[PDB]
C-alpha cells in the first residue's frame, strides 16, 4: 500500500492564480490519477494516466510527474475549480488515495452581518434555552466568535459551525450557539454575540435583555 | 449510463449489512467494477476492485476478512458484504466502473451512507427563531431555524417547502454527546417578513419524523 501525501493540504487561490496540487508517493508509481470533489456530489475523474483530461474538463488543467511526484496544474484559477482534489495510483494493489487538496478561490474582503435570537418560547417551555447568532456572508473565513452573559465573557456551551464558500458570492457563513439550562438562562439579564474579523479594527457586537 | 447503491442505513457496530449498486446504461457484464468509501469529512479510501468473472477481486488489506465483494451479471447488480463493522466503518459507500480493464474509475453512483453506532435512532426538536422583540429601521429581516437533537445524519430544512431559496444558509450539523444540532439562516426584505409566511420545515427519515415551524414574531 503506497501512501500519497498531498500538498498543500487547503489552499486559497484568486481568479487568474496558478495553481500546482503536488502529490507524493512513499514508493515510486507509473501514472498518476485526480478526481474532483464538490460538496454534495461524488468525485468525478479529472485526469487519468498522468496528464490526459477526463471528458468535459477544460484546458486550464494538466498533469505531468513520474516516480515518486507528480502534480496538477491549473494556469488560471478560475471560481468553478474551488473543490477538493484528490490523487489516486493505480500501480500496485491496494490501490490508494492522497488525503485530498481543497482549493478555495478568494474576492474581495467583506464584513459579516451579525444577527442574535434569544430563546424560541417554545424551547423555553421545555427547561432548556439557546441563544444562537448568525454571522454571515464575510471574507476571510478566519473570524472570533464570543458570548458574553451579564457582559463576562462565556466560554462553556458554545457551538460553532461554518458553511463552506458559497457557491453564489463565494463568501463563509458561521453560526454560534449557546447552549443553557433554563433556569439558568432566567438568572441573567443581557446577552451578548460579539465577533471580530480583519475588516474592521472594531468587534461587531449584538445584544439584548430579557423582558 | 447510472450506478445506484442502496443497502445502507444505521447499524449497531459487531453487526452485518449488505449494499448493492445496481448499474444500467452499459453491458455490466463487462466491466472491473469498485468500491470506495469516504468517512464524513475525510478522504476517498479504495474497498475494492472485482473482474467480470470474480475471478479476481482485490481488497485493502485491512477489512479483506470482514468485507465481501461480489457480482451477479444476470441482475446487474454490485454487492458489498460488510460484517463485524466498527466505528471507523461509517461511510459513504461508493460503487464505481473501472473503465474498460486496465486504468480509471470513470463512473460513480451517488454513495449509501451507513453509520457505524450503538446510539439509537432520534428525531430533532425544531425551534423557530425570530429576531429580537424590536422594529429595526432594516430593509432586510433575517429568520433563523434550530434543528436540535437528532440521531442520525442527515436531515433536510427547506423553507416554505423549497420555494425561499435565496439567502439561505443551513450550517453543517455538529455532534454532541451522541445527538446533533444545525441551524439555517434566511434573510428577506422587510416587507415581506412578518407579513408573510415564512416557515422551516425539517424532515428526519431516519426517524420519518417531518415538521414544520411557522416564525411568528415575539409577544410578551
Amino acid at each position: 500500500q503506497i501512501v500519497l501525501t498531498q500538498s498543500p493540504a487547503i489552499m486559497s487561490a484568486s481568479p487568474g492564480e496558478k495553481v500546482t496540487i503536488t502529490c507524493s508517493a512513499s514508493s515510486s508509481v507509473s501514472y498518476m490519477h485526480w478526481f474532483q470533489q464538490k460538496p454534495g456530489t461524488s468525485p468525478k475523474l479529472w485526469i487519468y494516466s498522468t496528464s490526459n483530461l477526463a471528458s468535459g474538463v477544460p484546458a486550464r488543467f494538466s498533469g505531468s510527474g513520474s516516480g515518486t511526484s507528480y502534480s496538477l496544474t491549473i494556469s488560471r484559477m478560475e471560481a468553478e475549480d474551488a473543490a477538493t482534489y484528490y490523487c489516486q495510483q493505480r500501480s500496485s494493489y491496494p490501490f490508494t488515495f492522497g488525503g485530498g487538496t481543497k482549493l478555495e478561490i478568494k474576492r474581495a474582503d467583506a464584513a459579516p452581518t451579525v444577527s442574535i435570537f434569544p430563546p424560541s418560547s417554545e424551547q423555553l417551555t421545555s427547561g432548556g434555552a439557546s441563544v444562537v447568532c448568525f454571522l454571515n456572508n464575510f471574507y476571510p473565513k478566519d473570524i472570533n466568535v464570543k458570548w458574553k452573559i451579564d457582559g463576562s465573557e462565556r466560554q462553556n456551551g458554545v457551538l460553532n459551525s461554518w458553511t463552506d464558500q458559497d457557491s453564489k458570492d463565494s463568501t463563509y457563513s458561521m453560526s454560534s450557539t449557546l447552549t443553557l439550562t433554563k433556569d439558568e438562562y432566567e438568572r441573567h439579564n443581557s446577552y451578548t454575540c460579539e465577533a471580530t474579523h480583519k475588516t474592521s479594527t472594531s468587534p461587531i457586537v449584538k445584544s439584548f435583555n430579557r423582558n | 449510463v447510472k450506478l445506484l447503491e442502496s443497502g445502507g442505513g444505521l447499524v449497531q457496530p459487531g453487526g452485518s449489512l449488505k449494499l448493492s449498486c445496481a448499474a444500467s446504461g452499459f453491458d455490466f457484464s463487462r466491466y472491473w467494477m469498485s468500491w470506495v468509501r469516504q468517512a464524513p469529512g475525510k478522504g476517498l479510501e479504495w474497498i475494492g476492485q472485482i473482474n467480470p468473472h470474480s475471478s479476481t477481486i482485490n481488497y485493502t488489506p485491512s477489512l479483506r476478512d470482514k468485507f465481501i465483494i461480489s457480482r451477479d451479471n444476470a441482475k446487474n447488480t454490485l454487492y458489498l458484504q460488510m460484517t463485524k463493522v466498527r466505528s471507523e466503518d461509517t461511510a459513504l459507500y461508493y460503487c464505481a466502473r473501472l473503465l474498460r480493464y486496465f486504468y480509471a474509475l470513470d463512473y460513480w453512483g451517488q454513495g449509501a451512507s451507513v453509520t457505524v453506532s450503538s446510539a439509537k435512532t432520534t428525531p430533532p426538536s425544531v425551534y423557530p427563531l425570530a429576531p429580537g422583540r424590536a422594529a429595526a429601521a432594516a430593509s432586510m429581516v433575517t429568520l433563523g431555524c434550530l434543528v436540535k437533537g437528532y440521531f442520525p445524519e442527515p436531515v433536510t430544512v427547506t423553507w416554505n417547502s423549497g420555494s425561499l431559496a435565496a439567502g439561505v444558509h443551513t450550517f453543517p450539523a455538529v455532534l454532541q454527546a451522541a445527538l446533533y444540532t444545525l441551524s439555517s439562516s434566511v434573510t428577506v426584505p422587510s416587507s415581506s417578513w412578518p407579513s408573510e409566511t415564512v416557515t422551516c420545515n425539517v424532515a428526519h427519515p431516519a426517524s420519518s419524523t417531518k415538521v414544520d415551524k411557522k416564525i411568528v414574531p415575539r409577544a410578551a
